């Protein structure tokens, strides 16, 4: 599985919740932005490491990474 | 016994089809139907 | 949670299906409750009767899954927003995957908990000479 | 109704259809019935009637197209390379039977099992060598052949 | 002026398809 | 032993063929340099190198090769 | 510790020893890949493995060493020597087989059993008859083989 | 094709060793080997 | 002046051993 790290530059803006077509992240609460919350990636099983998620992020080099490690039939994305 | 008449190579492999391996596999397939259940 | 209670919709039939994998490995089931009986794509391929009430389809990857979940979110009037995307193996266990918490991820709510947060910048990332032959990852420690 | 291509086994889900060429009648009583397939076997006459249809046939290509259709020793080497892709085609069958059938060992549906698969090695080496030398024993004898179809040995 | 031998395949090839068609009318009166 | 004797004309062979695809005009275009063999023609330069060395004869550089495998194990 | 030579399974008691011939890595993965030993087949073709590299050799010592190496008969002698000594054979373990594997039928490792060694006898006989007859059939046809080793069917 | 070296019969055994005998061992071993566990 | 048969096989023979010694060295590399 691919390991998807979050970092505290998140401003909580949930734009990388609702682009990621996988349900892995999901919002928090939290206490250091504006909008007091952060996302975060409990279901890393399910990510196929696509990088949806780091096209819709605006703080400088995007706050969350997807780090691709190992794979399985989830992370290949095989339907076989 | 040979054929004068054209294509003379046809009866040599039709005569042992009709023969042989039409009624062989029309009774095996035959006694495999009426023997079933 | 571990019954599944749905009809099947109403579809002729395809080729991008469930292949050998779903009695073997796994598949996956959506349930959701219908309004009316209208017309939805999926991502097998063609279109589709969506029956009346509560419905059932099973499908093989999860990306297709949440592509439906997203088609029934968005591209209806009658904004269908109670489906539930549930994981089955072929020992017959069900295991409910989405949206399990019971609220939907783009908003949040009081009893999740902060999973693969990190308390920097990417920039404070620790170098990968210190931790050369440790095994780890320089993303992890 | 009148149509005549449909889901494959009820359920619309499974990716394939019930079709004229795929699930007709005919069809699932004719592969439904073909020696790999057919209930009531054991694996090795099952794969000593799949190796026979095999090695009869291979023998055609190489004495009518081989290297050696210009010289007298046509089916000869017409059997020794239909002898030598025979055995290279068992190798491959049991080493695969030997890597895949490790482990959990299902009871039933024989064929897929490693006692079973190996059967069938058996069967279809057995029938491979055999289809090959009647095919040859059938071509090098021709004039018999010609000579016991036409009747002229009498 | 006889017959040639693609004439004989010919009416063979022609007469194949009355075989598939009296098996599948062989097929509808069995059921 | 053979291009010690003219090696201004004559060619060096790496080795020989042998495969079985080789019909007749692939044997009698191969069987160069004076070889009744099919040979295939040295291009690299082992020939002015065992020349310039010393060696005359083909025993010495069997025994060379024989060397190198007792230095390989 | 650098001894290479240990006890036999651990327990010093048992009549043997872990030698670099006996108990090394790649006797155990070689002998123990065996027809014979290795898991996975049915008797009936490791039986056929087995019959078949004893086939191919049996061929040899009466072809060169025989009473008819001075004919031209040579090969047809020499198979018809190696046709009764896997004959032989096969009657001597397919008796071995009827005679000790009579009574209580153990379960586990099927080839100590009545049905396994019987499988394994009709396995001897189709290799050995069968590699026997290989190897006539390419000791015989040498010219042939020779003409297609060396390439000149061309 | 023949060999005015010494030993010609040689390369006729070796040749479709390590062209057949040798690969397809190899080939058996390592895919016996990489698809275990 | 050439090779004899004896002087091939022998050269076989001798390359024997870097055959075993490679052996050794790739299952000691392996583990
Ligand atoms: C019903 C008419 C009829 C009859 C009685 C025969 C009879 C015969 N034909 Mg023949 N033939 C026919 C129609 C007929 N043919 C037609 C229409 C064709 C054109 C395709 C041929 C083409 C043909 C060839 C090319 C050859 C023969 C040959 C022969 C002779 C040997 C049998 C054989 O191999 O046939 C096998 C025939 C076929 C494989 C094709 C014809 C099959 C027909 C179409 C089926 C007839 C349906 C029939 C009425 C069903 C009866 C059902 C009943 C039992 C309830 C035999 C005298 C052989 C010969 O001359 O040997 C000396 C030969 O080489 N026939
Ligand atoms: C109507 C068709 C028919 C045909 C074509 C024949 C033909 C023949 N009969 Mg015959 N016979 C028939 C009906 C027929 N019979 C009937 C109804 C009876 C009962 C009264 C008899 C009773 C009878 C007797 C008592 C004898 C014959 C004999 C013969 C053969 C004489 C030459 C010979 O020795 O062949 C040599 C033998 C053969 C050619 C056998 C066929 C073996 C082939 C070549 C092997 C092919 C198999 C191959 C591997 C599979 C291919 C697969 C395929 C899909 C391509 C000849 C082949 C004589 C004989 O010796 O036959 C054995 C004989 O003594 N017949
Ligand atoms: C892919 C194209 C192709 C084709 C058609 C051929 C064809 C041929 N090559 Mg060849 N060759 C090729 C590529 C090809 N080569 C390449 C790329 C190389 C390497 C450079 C060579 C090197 C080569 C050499 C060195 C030689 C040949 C030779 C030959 C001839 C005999 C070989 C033989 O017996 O095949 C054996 C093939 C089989 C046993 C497979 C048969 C497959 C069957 C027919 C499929 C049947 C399907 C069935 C109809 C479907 C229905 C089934 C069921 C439902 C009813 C033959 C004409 C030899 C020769 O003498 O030339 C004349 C020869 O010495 N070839
Ligand atoms: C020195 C011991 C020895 C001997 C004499 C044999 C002899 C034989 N084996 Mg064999 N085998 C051995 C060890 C041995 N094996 C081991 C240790 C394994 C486990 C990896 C196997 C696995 C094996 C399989 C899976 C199959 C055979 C088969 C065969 C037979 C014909 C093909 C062949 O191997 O070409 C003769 C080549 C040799 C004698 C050289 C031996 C070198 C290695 C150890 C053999 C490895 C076999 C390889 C995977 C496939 C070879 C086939 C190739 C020629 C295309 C032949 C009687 C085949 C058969 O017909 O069975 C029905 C078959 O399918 N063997
Ligand atoms: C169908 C066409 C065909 C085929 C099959 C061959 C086949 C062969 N030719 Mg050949 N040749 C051809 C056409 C062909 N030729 C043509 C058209 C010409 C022009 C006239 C020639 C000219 C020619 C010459 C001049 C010579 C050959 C030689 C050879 C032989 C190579 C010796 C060998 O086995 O080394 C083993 C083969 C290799 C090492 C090459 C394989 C490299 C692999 C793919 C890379 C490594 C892969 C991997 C890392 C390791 C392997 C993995 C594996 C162990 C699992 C081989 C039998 C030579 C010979 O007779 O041998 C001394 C030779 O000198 N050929
Ligand atoms: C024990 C000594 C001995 C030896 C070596 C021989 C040898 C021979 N006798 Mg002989 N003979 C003997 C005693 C012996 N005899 C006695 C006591 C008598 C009775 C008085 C006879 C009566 C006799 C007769 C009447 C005749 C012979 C003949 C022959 C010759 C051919 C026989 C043959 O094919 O063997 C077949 C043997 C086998 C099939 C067994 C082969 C065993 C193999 C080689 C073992 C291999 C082991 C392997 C290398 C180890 C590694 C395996 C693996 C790990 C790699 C042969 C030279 C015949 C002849 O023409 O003479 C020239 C003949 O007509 N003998
Ligand atoms: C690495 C050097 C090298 C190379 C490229 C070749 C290449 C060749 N040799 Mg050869 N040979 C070598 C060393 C080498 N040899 C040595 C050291 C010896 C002394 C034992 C021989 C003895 C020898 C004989 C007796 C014959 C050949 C023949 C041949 C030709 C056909 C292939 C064959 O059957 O070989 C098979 C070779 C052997 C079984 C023994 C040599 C094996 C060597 C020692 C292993 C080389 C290790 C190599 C670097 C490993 C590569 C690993 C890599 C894939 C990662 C081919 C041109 C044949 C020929 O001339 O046909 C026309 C032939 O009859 N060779
Ligand atoms: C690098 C090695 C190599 C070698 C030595 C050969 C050699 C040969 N190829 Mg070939 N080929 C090769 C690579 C090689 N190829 C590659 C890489 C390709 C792909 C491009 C091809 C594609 C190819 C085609 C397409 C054709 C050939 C053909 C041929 C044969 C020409 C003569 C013939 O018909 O043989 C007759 C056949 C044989 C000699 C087969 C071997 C059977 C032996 C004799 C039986 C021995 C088994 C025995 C029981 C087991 C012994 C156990 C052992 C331990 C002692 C010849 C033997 C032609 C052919 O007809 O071959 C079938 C042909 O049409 N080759
Ligand atoms: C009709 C039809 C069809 C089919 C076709 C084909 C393709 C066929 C084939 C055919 C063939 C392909 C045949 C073959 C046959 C074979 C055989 C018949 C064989 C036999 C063998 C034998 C006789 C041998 C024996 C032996 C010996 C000699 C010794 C060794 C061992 C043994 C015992 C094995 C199809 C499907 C299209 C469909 C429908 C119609
Ligand atoms: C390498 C090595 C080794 C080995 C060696 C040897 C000793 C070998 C042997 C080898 C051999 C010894 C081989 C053989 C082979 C055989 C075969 C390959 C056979 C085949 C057969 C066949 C092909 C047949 C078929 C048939 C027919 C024809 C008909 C009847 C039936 C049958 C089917 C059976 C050792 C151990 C030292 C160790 C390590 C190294
Ligand atoms: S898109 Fe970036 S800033 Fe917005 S919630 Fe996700 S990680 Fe935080
Ligand atoms: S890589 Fe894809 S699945 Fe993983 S978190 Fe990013 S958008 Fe979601
Ligand atoms: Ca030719
Ligand atoms: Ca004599």
């Amino acid at each position: 599985s691919h390991s998807v790290k979050i970092y505290d530059t998140c401003i909580g803006c949930t734009q990388c919740v609702r682009a990621c077509p996988l349900d892995v992240l999901e919002m928090v609460p939290w206490d250091g932005c504006k909008a007091a919350q952060i996302a975060s990636s409990p279901r890393t099983e399910d990510c196929v490491g696509c990088k949806r998620c780091e096209t819709a992020c605006p703080t400088d080099f995007l706050s969350i990474r997807v780090y691709l490690g190992a794979e399985t039939t989830r992370s290949m994305g095989l339907a076989y | 016994m040979d054929g004068s008449y054209a294509a003379s190579y046809l009866p040599w492999i039709l005569i042992p089809m009709v023969g042989w391996l039409f009624p062989a596999v029309t009774m095996g397939l035959l006694f495999i139907h009426i023997e079933s259940e | 949670m571990t019954e599944l209670s749905g009809q099947p919709p109403k579809f002729g039939g395809s080729t991008g299906g469930l292949l050998s994998k779903a009695n073997r490995e796994e598949k996956y089931a959506i349930t959701w409750t219908s309004a009316s009986e209208q017309v939805f794509e999926m991502p097998t391929g063609g279109a589709a009767i969506m029956n009346e009430g509560e419905n059932l389809l099973y499908l093989a990857r999860k990306e297709q899954c949440l592509a439906l979940g997203t088609q029934l979110r968005t591209k209806f009037k009658p904004k269908i927003q109670d489906y539930k995307i549930y994981r089955v193996y072929p020992s017959g266990e069900v295991q409910y995957l989405h949206p399990a918490d019971g609220v939907f991820p783009e908003k949040v709510n009081e009893g999740r908990e902060a999973q693969g947060t990190k308390t920097r910048r990417i920039g404070q990332n620790p170098e990968p000479v210190t931790i050369k032959f440790s095994g780890k990852a320089p993303y992890e420690v | 109704s009148n149509q005549v291509v449909q889901a494959y086994n009820g359920d619309p889900f499974v990716g394939h259809l019930s079709t004229p060429i795929s699930d007709s009648a005919f069809t699932r009583t004719f592969i439904g019935n073909l020696p790999a397939y057919r209930k009531g076997l054991s694996p090795i006459l099952r794969g000593l009637e799949v190796g026979m249809a095999h090695g009869y046939f291979l023998i055609g290509p190489w004495t009518l197209l081989g290297p050696l259709r210009d010289s007298e020793y046509q089916y000869i080497g017409g059997l020794i390379g239909a002898l030598a892709l025979i055995l290279v085609a068992t190798a491959a069958l049991s080493s695969y039977g030997l890597v895949t059938f490790q482990g959990e060992q299902g009871s039933g549906d024989t064929l897929q099992t490693a006692d079973g698969w190996s059967q069938f090695a058996a069967g279809f080496f057995v029938g491979g060598m055999g289809g090959a030398f009647v095919a040859y024993f059938l071509l090098e004898n021709l004039s018999v052949v010609d000579g016991i179809f036409r009747g002229l040995f009498n | 002026m006889a017959l040639s031998d693609t004439q004989i395949l010919a009416a063979l090839v022609v007469a194949l398809l009355p075989a598939f068609l009296a098996f599948r009318l062989s097929t509808e009166l069995y059921k | 032993e053979q291009w010690i004797k003219d090696p201004l004309n004559i060619r060096p062979i790496a080795h020989a063929i042998w495969d079985p695809h080789f019909g007749e005009g692939a044997v009698n275009a191969f069987t160069q340099a004076g070889a009744s063999n099919p040979v295939n023609i040295a291009y690299s330069g082992v020939y002015h190198w065992f020349y310039t060395i010393g060696m005359t004869t083909n025993q010495e550089l069997y025994s060379g090769a024989v060397f190198l495998l007792v230095l390989a194990s």
